[PDB]
RNA sequence: GAUGAGUAGGAGGGCGCGGCGGUCGCUGCAAAACCUUGGGCGCGAGCCUGGGCGGAGCGGCCGUCGGUGCAGAUCUUGGUG
RNA sequence: AUUGUGGAAGGCAGCGCGCGCCUCCGGCGUGCUUCGGCAUCUGCGCGCUCCGGACGCUGGCCUGUGGGCUCCCCAUUCGA
RNA sequence: AAUUGUCGGGAGGGAAGCGGAUGGGGGCCGGCGAUGCGCCCCGGUCGGUGUGGAACGGCGAGCCGGUCCGCCGAUCG
């Protein structure tokens, strides 16, 4: 046995793609899935994040 | 046809297995069911009764679905869904379906030894 | 403005592996040696 | 050049001499002097069409960097030693041991007049050998190799000749010792209350 | 003469060889460092082994000095502990429970070094019969790190296969060996904490040779508690 | 295609007529894909024959053991009778080899595709002999 | 690289049944159902196939829908020890 | 005794032989030394090895009374 | 399907069945297990640089190509 909390495994939820199943959206993702990745830029993996948002988490701005 | 696959099939089980007590009762088919019960000594694992099917047994991902003969089946109902076997006859053998006339089986046959691409039952109602 | 595009090691007992052992102390090498010939004047010594 | 080796080794891959020692004995302060005060520099050592593509990419294993080494001699093994064939047709008998083939196998004699066993190849797994030292001094096998034992019924003369003037020469050698002879011509074989673990061989 | 090559395939072949030149560079750079870095960690080994050997020689002379004049001689306190968990996690009190964890003992037979304070000692003492521990000798410590030491990568159990996996943490601190490594637990030098802690808890065996009873205190004849020196005669057997 | 092939690669990769499942969709599921500029029948970007301009098509041409080496001209996406640019090949299999290599990677047409494409020829071109004279050997040893 | 207990309970990914919109097929050279000490695949729900019987229909795949999965209820009806 | 997972790399590490001579188990030059020695000179080329996960050889057998089996019946030890 | 007869195989000292492991006896399985490959010459068969046409293509007016037919040379594959 280890003392451990389920087995060291995280509890956490968090979205790793969008829910949508827009085509349009899913090429954005893979664009910026790439440029997140070859450049390290904190401005792209903000972007790509955002990305896979609900609607109410991505509101309107006037 | 040489089959591609070079890894040993390991089984990690060869018996099935069997639903509590459907030796008992006629009407309990063998068909798996996780037991449900309270006081199910199944469930709770008492050494010496029916072993439950748990993800621990899942075969190695190489040599899953793989056949005796080394190959993995793709069933054909025709000879135009055989030719799409033409690139993989080292690693996808054919089936003919259950269904299928004997008349349009030794088309199928006769495509498949001009394609290099195995054919599991190949004798079938041919005789 | 990409970066430019980008298994584990089998883990020997340095204990008992000698080149392994000389990969992680070089110096174990001068160690050895020395002992090994030490012993060899003892040895002749008596 | 060099006609002994600089640097003898105290254990398997570990040299009797520094690398400090080393420098002096390889003379490259020697050489740094014949080359204007510096170590020579020298340079690195400087299709038919296919007729069938395969589909799938063909792999190649891995380099494997360990060599195989020839099959070790049992110390208790050497030349005109008698020893006991444990396994085959021949399980029992007592042979003479006259060298170790290439392959690693032992060559071994009855002699076959003897015990009718003639040179043949025994694994060395499948013997054990005793105290007992026949001289092979006078017995020449420099003509027998591991060829001589290769596949291609009858037994050609050639052989047959081949045998009796290798057995001639140790038939002398045997008689000499009294008894050796009949101690060859039996059959080892273990009686009532014999444990083989505490058997002196 | 043959099919113009489009300016796209130019495009991408220039910047590979920039590339290649670049990362060919960085063999003969590093290759560089590595030969320099050889001499280093073999210098240190040596006046490791040195420091090692005129410690023990010291101890023995104060201690015939001592001896000569009459008095006595208090040997320095233990500096270093070897800690090893000998129960198992059924039926833990919540006490013991946290601190176990903070000793980073969460499986029976693991094991973990500790320097020596008020502070921990005081942890240790309320988890006694948990635990068995002692004073490590050199040799238990080169043992443990070279055949079960394991690096904190990333949060991720790396191997010491190589001490560039060493230096790769503790590189800012001057350990860029395994040597290294051995000198500043053993020793504990300033940067014990960040040494000690980038070692994965030591994945121990069932000990050769079995327990006598680990119900009870090592004084009373079983396992557990301080075992002083003793600790080192259970490494072996564990290890 | 008419527009973007990354597109279309969205649209078609869940369902399209061509595609060939059978086994469900856990792990026995297996997929292959059947049009006919898809050199190894396969169910991806790569190689599918719907998602992208340029195109490689090998396959038995009407008789005489004739082989046909059709590419989709880039120009002509909106014009499915004249899409393909065909050549029927009918000389022996070093000659074939060497126009696939120029039609396909020597003009940069899909380099990536190269291997794809010999094999392609070279898995043809066999059965065509194959069927003018019939089984010969069962290709079973090694 | 680490890790694996689980009633009540939650969730995910899958299996199976019958329609509908599509798509790809099979069948009197023998469909469905049913039978089998034939064989194989999947941890499993299940799936594929040989042989037999039968004599006219049936299946795969995508989407979508539902009177959609039984060992129990002194369960219902029928049949049988 | 158990075991070979991987299939892209001759890398990393430690050495040997050449690039200078001798009487060749060794000897011959600076620096340091506890006078035993020393990663002080120890670079290149070509090789070797306990060195980024097993390779090699031989035999048997291949329509047989052979081999295999997850199928069937049964027996036995353990469990139940 | 429950249930029953019959023939055949087998077991049985106050239940039987069931899990795991082998064995005995059955039954079943030729993709249950290969026989090719490389290099030679004998013969047979089938196609071969440079110029002509036919229908087209890649790159973007112009360069760069293959396929098919015919004619020379070349004389191999
Ligand atoms: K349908
Ligand atoms: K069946
Ligand atoms: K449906
Ligand atoms: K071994
Ligand atoms: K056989
Ligand atoms: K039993
Ligand atoms: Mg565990
Ligand atoms: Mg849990
Ligand atoms: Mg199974
Ligand atoms: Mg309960
Ligand atoms: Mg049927
Ligand atoms: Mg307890
Ligand atoms: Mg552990
Ligand atoms: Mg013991
Ligand atoms: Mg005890
Ligand atoms: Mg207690
Ligand atoms: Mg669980
Ligand atoms: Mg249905
Ligand atoms: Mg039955
Ligand atoms: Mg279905
Ligand atoms: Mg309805
Ligand atoms: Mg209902
Ligand atoms: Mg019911
Ligand atoms: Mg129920
Ligand atoms: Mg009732
Ligand atoms: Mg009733
Ligand atoms: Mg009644
Ligand atoms: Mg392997
Ligand atoms: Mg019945």
């Amino acid at each position: 046995g280890i003392d451990l909390v389920a087995g060291g495994k995280s509890k956490k939820t968090k979205r790793t793609a969008p829910k949508s199943d827009d085509v349009y959206l899913k090429l954005l993702v893979k664009l910026y899935r790439f440029l997140a990745r070859r450049t390290g830029s904190k401005f792209n993996a903000v972007i790509l994040k955002r990305l896979f948002m609900s609607k109410i988490n991505k509101p309107p701005l006037s | 046809a040489v089959p591609l696959l070079n890894k040993k099939v390991v089984k990690k089980r060869v018996k099935r297995f069997i639903r509590p007590q459907s030796d008992r009762r006629i009407t309990v088919k063998e068909s798996w069911r996780r037991p449900k019960g309270i006081d199910s000594r199944v469930r709770r694992k008492f050494k010496g009764c029916v072993l439950m099917p748990n993800i621990g047994y899942g075969s190695d991902k190489k040599t899953r679905h793989y056949l005796p003969n080394g190959f993995k089946k793709f069933v054909v109902h025709n000879a135009s869904e055989l030719e799409i076997l033409m690139m993989h006859n080292r690693t996808y053998c054919a089936e003919i379906a259950h269904n299928v006339s004997t008349r349009k089986r030794k088309e199928i046959v006769e495509r498949a030894a001009q394609l290099d691409v195995v054919i599991t039952n190949k004798l079938a109602r041919l005789h | 403005v990409v970066r430019p595009i980008k298994r584990a090691t089998l883990k020997k007992n340095p204990l008992k592996n000698l080149n392994v052992l000389l990969k992680l102390n070089p110096y174990a090498k001068t160690a050895r040696r020395m002992s090994l010939l030490a012993e060899a004047q003892r040895v002749k010594a008596k | 050049a060099k006609k002994t080796i600089r640097n003898p080794e105290l254990i398997r891959g570990v040299g009797k001499f520094s690398r400090s020692k080393m420098y002096h004995k390889k003379g490259l302060w020697a050489i740094k002097k014949k080359n204007g005060g510096k170590l020579p520099l020298h340079e690195k050592k400087p299709v038919k069409p296919p007729k069938f593509y395969p589909a799938d990419d063909v792999k190649k294993p891995l380099v494997n960097k360990h060599k195989p080494k020839p099959t070790k001699l049992r110390a208790s093994i050497t030349p005109g030693t008698v020893l006991i064939i444990l396994a085959g047709r021949f399980k029992g008998k007592r042979v003479v041991f006259l060298k170790q083939l290439t392959s690693g196998l032992l060559l071994v004699t009855g002699p076959f007049k003897l015990n009718g066993v003639p040179l043949r190849r025994v694994n060395q797994a499948y013997v054990i050998g005793t105290s007992t030292k026949v001289d092979v001094s006078g017995v020449n096998v420099e003509k027998i190799d591991d060829k001589y034992f290769a596949k291609q019924n009858v037994l050609p003369q050639e052989k047959k000749d081949e045998q009796k003037t290798v057995d001639s020469a140790l038939l002398k050698a045997i008689e000499g010792i009294p008894e050796l002879k009949a101690y060859l011509s039996a059959r080892f074989s273990l009686k009532s209350g014999m444990k083989p673990h505490e058997l002196v061989f | 003469g043959g099919v113009v090559v489009p300016e796209s395939v130019l495009k991408k072949q220039k910047r590979n060889e920039e590339w290649a030149l670049v990362k060919k560079q960085e063999l003969a750079v590093a290759k560089k460092k590595s030969v320099e870095n050889r001499k280093l960690i073999y210098n240190r080994a040596k006046q490791y082994a040195k420091e090692y050997s005129e410690q023990e020689k010291e101890l023995i002379r104060l201690k015939r000095e001592a001896r000569l004049k009459g008095g006595f001689y208090v040997d320095p306190e233990a500096k270093l502990l070897f800690i090893i968990r000998i129960r198992g996690i059924n039926a833990m009190p919540p006490q013991t429970k946290k601190i176990l964890q903070l000793l980073r003992l969460r499986q029976i037979f693991n094991g973990v070094f500790l320097k020596v304070n008020k502070a921990t000692v005081n942890m240790l003492h309320r988890v006694e019969p948990y635990v068995t521990y002692g004073y490590p000798n050199l040799k238990s410590i080169k043992e443990l790190i070279y055949k079960r030491g394991y690096g904190k990568v990333d949060k991720q159990r790396i191997a010491l296969t190589d001490n560039a996996v060493v230096e790769q943490v503790l590189g800012k601190h001057g350990i860029i060996c395994i040597e290294d490594l051995v000198h500043e637990i053993i020793t504990v030098g300033p940067h014990f904490k960040e040494a000690n802690n980038f070692l994965w808890p030591f994945q121990l065996k069932a000990p050769l040779g079995g327990l006598k009873k680990k119900r009870n205190h090592y004084v009373e004849g079983g396992d557990a508690g301080n075992r002083e020196n003793f600790i080192n005669e259970l490494i072996r057997r564990m290890n | 295609t008419t527009v973007p092939g990354q597109l279309v690669w969205e649209i078609v990769k869940k369902n399209n007529s061509f595609l060939v499942k059978e086994f469900g969709n856990g792990t026995a599921g297996v997929v292959f894909s059947k049009e006919p500029n898809n050199l190894y029948n396969l169910h991806s970007y790569k190689h599918s024959g719907l998602a992208n301009k340029k195109t490689v098509t090998i396959q038995p041409d009407g008789k005489d053991k004739s082989v046909l080496l059709a590419t989709s001209k880039t120009k002509k996406q909106n014009k499915p009778s004249r899409l393909l640019n065909k050549s029927v090949m009918k000389k022996e299999f070093s000659r074939m080899a060497k126009a696939v290599t120029n039609q396909v990677g020597d003009n940069y047409y899909r380099p990536d595709l190269k291997k794809a494409a010999l094999a392609r020829l070279s898995a043809v071109h066999r059965s065509l002999k194959v069927t003018k004279s019939g089984a010969k050997k069962r290709n079973r040893q090694a």
